[PDB]
RNA sequence: AAUAAUCCUAUCACCUUUUUCGUGAGCUGAGCUGUGAGCUAGGCAAUAGUUCUUUAACAACAAAAAAGAGCACAAACUGUAGACGACUUUUUUGCCUCAGGGUGCUGUAAACAUGAAAGUAAACUUUACGAUCUGUUGAGGCUUAUCCCUAGUGGUAAAGUGU
RNA sequence: ACAUCUCCCUAGUGCAGAUCUUGGUGGAAGUAGCAACUAUUCAAAUGAGAACUUUGAAGACUGAAGUGGAGAAGGGUUUCUU
RNA sequence: AUACUGACGUGCAAAUCGUUCAUUUCAAUCACGUUUAGGGGCGAAAGACUAAUCGAAAAGCCUAUUAGCUGGUUAUUUUCGA
RNA sequence: UGUAGGAGACCGAUAGCAAACAAGUACCGUGAGGGAAAGAUGAAAUAGUACUCAGGAAUGAGCAAUUAAAUAGUACCUGAAA
């Protein structure tokens, strides 16, 4: 018989299976589509999570019970070193989907690319791309005419910078990047120019654009049913437990009927946040970096005592407006809207009141280690 | 062979481990360090030791200790890790 | 406008004489040789006693000559990971280790005051006892274990296994 | 120690099974499990070999309604040395 | 031995263990010895108890009781066949 | 029934007396009582594993060795099936 009152399903069935990645780094599942009028470019960037922030914005948002006055809002921060063009890839349309014909290399690679294809770079006598250390520049150029030719996507084969950061791992990510705008030859000839060449984000994104977030989920290991799925918890008499299952159902199917809530893993799953705001492009060299034209005072992004498990920014930085998935510390991959977001909030310019820079370990009021001394004064 | 001065943080060692098992468990931490830097299996500990340690009891460790390891062949090849007594371990980098 | 009811296409063994055309190879476009195709002249082969597969196709391997051109696992380290595998790492432009600094957290240590302190008792105004409080004292302690920085100290082995 | 088909008598005379009887044996499985009762460490000795033997040092606990002494029932050489 | 319809429910145990709870100067509790025996005893009554046994104990026998009912009921070919 | 003979178209070690035997025993039951499992080396052990080597020892191996025979070594005949 049906059942008495009604109640919606736990969690979502599309989220099967609740399972571990493949990959540490980001997988973008689509790239953004044809726009012939637009000049190529760039669709997507790695950076790594550092940490979190909060900002304080001055709103326009017209009719609003806001509407005027000023709001505080959390940020996120994301360190990113520029990363590095080392191939070209020719892709080609086929009722089978897109194919690889081949991939063009840059003339010199990076030891942090190579040492992504050595398990074992400190025992080993490191003979990749030595061969292929170099070839015709006629074999080259054919090799492009011959993509030029028959592809009609081109991606582009792009590397993080790890020793730019202060990070463990000294390997590379390496990762292909699409380019989308003019035609084939136009952007053949772009990719070519910029190739060996530094990009920062600035070079990628402009400040205030929308901007869609690939990464893999913060783990937990394999969980029960309550923590996995938020399940309605077990009544204060039972014979066994009380993160213990529920029935899982009817007699036919003569077999567990797959849409149950089940014990397993919980996190490290992939996931695509979408539509999030740019706040700021931080610069490197400068010292103002969390400064504000409501505070102009020299200040740099950095918090007091650094982000936790990464402490001080030294290369360029994204500041993003709210939550992004995984650890910090964490490679998060960054990719243009599939179709450009139009809206209010898409159009809007921002204006930053204040950024903070104070502790993000015990409540450290402080934004400078000048303050907390000023504050103290004298010692031993 | 060899005879080094270092200076083990217990405290970080202990960390993970229940009252009662806490010292017991430092312990054998300790003869794993010991083992590890001196490249030895056979480590033999200091009762002295043992007994300073323990004796604000299993509960809590010293946060810090200075250890003498001496290196010792009679292939065979042995340590032996002794105690040494100070007021506090401010400054006391490892030396041999 | 019967569309495969078509076209292509086999089957002139030989060697030797004669004339032509295609293509490959060596020499210094050309000449010659080879190869493929033809024409011209000769006299030259087959053969197991009647059928019981007409071995005729494709692919793989062993020997013999001639010629051509190192990784991974483990171990330690890691903890963005984890029941365990697995995964992320690093292994001397590092890493571990302590120590210092940063960042903090607790709340002012012991020690000493012929300091203060409700009263107390014992000298001939001085000397005893006293919870407590103030001062020296934002002091003392603790802070990577899953904090940050430091090329600051000392360390950094096994040497195994699969291909 | 064995046959008779030459003939004929006789019988505790023919099993897959009875939740058969009896005996052995598997799969289940190197799994379930060895979770009452706060805790052991170091060194030494013995020995072929020591987390749980012995000695010492520590740490701990029983906490006089005691895992301490005595006795009754009941057991009966379990005692003790070697 | 009230409740947690607790733990346990191939147990530590064929009724244990934990916590809670009732009892504690009398119709009290305990020991030992003693009495009453099977259609019998004994019962502050529940058909309670009377040695892991009870709306009739245990032991042995009449007995291989009886069962229109349940289960099982053993080599082969050929012939007639409900 | 006790003892003594003589028997067999009897059984042949799950059979035959409960008992081929150190069985009316062990063992179980408060007791009355209940009541097993349990034979075979070889002709000869006055032929019962000598000797050596490796082993802490158990054991193992042997150029060593009894026997007609040791995948015949006393948990010893044959040694099926699972």
């Amino acid at each position: 018989s049906h059942r008495k009152f009604e109640r919606p399903r736990h969690g979502s069935l599309g989220f099967l299976p609740r399972k571990r990645c493949k990959r540490l780094r980001g997988k973008i599942r689509s790239f953004p589509k044809d726009d012939k009028e637009k000049p190529p470019h760039f669709t997507a960037f790695m950076g790594y999570k550092a940490g979190m922030t909060h900002i304080v914005r001055e709103v326009d948002k017209p009719g609003s019970k806001l509407h005027k006055k000023e709001i505080v809002e959390a940020c996120t921060i994301i360190e990113c070193a520029p990363m590095v063009v080392v191939g070209i890839v020719g892709y080609r349309e086929t009722p089978k989907g897109l194919r690889i014909l081949s991939t063009v290399w840059a003339n010199h690679v990076s030891d942090e690319f190579r040492r992504r294809y050595y398990k074992n770079w400190y025992k080993s006598e490191k003979k990749a791309f030595t061969k292929s250390l170099n070839v015709p520049e006629a074999t080259k150029n054919c090799l492009l005419k011959r993509i030029e030719k028959y592809c009609t996507v081109l991606r582009a084969i792009c590397h993080t910078q790890p020793s730019k950061t202060p990070l463990r791992m000294k390997k590379a990510h390496i990762m292909e990047v699409q380019i989308n705008g003019g035609s084939m030859k136009e952007k053949l000839e772009f990719v070519k120019e910029m190739l060996e060449k530094n990009l920062p984000v600035s070079t990628v994104f402009n400040p205030n654009e929308m901007i869609d977030v690939i990464s893999v989920t913060k783990g937990h290991g394999t969980k029960g049913v309550v923590s996995r799925y938020g399940v309605k918890r077990l009544p204060r008499k039972t014979h066994r437990g009380l993160r213990k299952v529920a029935c899982i159902g009817a007699w036919h199917p003569a077999r567990v009927q797959f849409q149950i809530p089940r014990h397993g893993q919980k996190g490290y799953f992939h996931r695509t946040e979408r539509n999030k705001k740019i706040y700021r492009i931080g610069l490197k060299t400068d010292k103002n970096s969390a400064s504000t034209d409501a505070d102009i005072t020299e200040k740099k992004i950095t918090p007091m005592g650094g982000f936790p498990h990464y402490g001080v920014v030294n290369e360029d930085f994204l500041l993003l407006k709210g939550c992004v998935a995984g650890t910090k510390k964490r490679p998060i991959t960054l990719r243009k809207n599939i179709v450009p977001q139009v809206s209010r909030d898409a159009l809007a310019q921002v204006s930053l009141k204040f950024i903070d820079t104070s502790s993000k370990i015990g409540h450290g009021r402080f934004q400078t280690s000048e303050e907390k001394v000023k504050y103290y004064g004298p010692l031993k | 062979p060899v005879t080094k001065f270092i200076t083990i943080n217990l405290s970080k060692l202990t960390h993970k481990v229940c009252y009662k098992r806490k010292a017991p468990r430092a312990i054998k931490e300790i003869r794993s360090i010991a083992g590890k830097l001196m490249h030895t299996k056979d480590v033999r500990l200091d009762v002295k030791l043992n007994k300073f340690i323990w004796s604000k009891g299993v509960r809590n460790p010293p946060k810090r200790v200075r250890v003498k390891l001496e290196r010792k062949r009679n292939e065979k090849m042995y340590t032996i890790v002794e105690h040494v007594m100070v007021d506090s371990y401010k400054g006391l980098v490892n030396e041999c």
